[PDB]
C-alpha cells in the first residue's frame, strides 16, 4: 500500500470537505476533531470499559455535521461498514 | 478505512 487508489481516495474525500465549506472553517475543524476523537477513546493503556467510542460514534457525529449534505455523507459512509441493503 | 482518512488530513494540512 505504497501508494494505493484508496490512499489518494481518501485525501479526496478531505480535499473536497475543506475547499466545500472553504467559508465555513469551523467545519473542518470539527470533521477532524472527531475522527480524531476516535483516537482518543482508544488508548489510555487496558481499554477498561467507561463509555469507550469507535466507528459507530464517528459516523453520527461526521453526519451530524454533514447534515442534509449527505452528497459527502456517502464518500464516508463507504470506509464505513455498509448497513443493510 | 479511518487510518486513511485520519492521516489524509495530516497530508493536507
Amino acid at each position: 500500500e505504497s501508494d494505493s487508489v484508496e490512499f489518494n481516495n481518501a485525501i479526496s474525500y478531505v480535499n473536497k470537505i475543506k475547499t466545500r465549506f472553504l467559508d465555513h472553517p469551523e467545519i473542518y475543524r470539527s470533521f477532524l476533531e472527531i475522527l480524531h476523537t476516535y483516537q482518543k477513546e482508544q488508548l489510555h493503556t487496558k481499554g477498561r470499559p467507561f463509555r469507550g467510542m469507535s466507528e459507530e460514534e464517528v459516523f453520527t457525529e461526521v453526519a451530524n455535521l454533514f447534515r442534509g449534505q449527505e452528497d459527502l455523507l456517502s464518500e464516508f459512509g463507504q470506509f464505513l461498514p455498509e448497513a443493510k441493503r | 478505512n479511518i487510518q486513511m482518512l485520519l492521516e489524509a488530513a495530516d497530508y493536507l494540512e
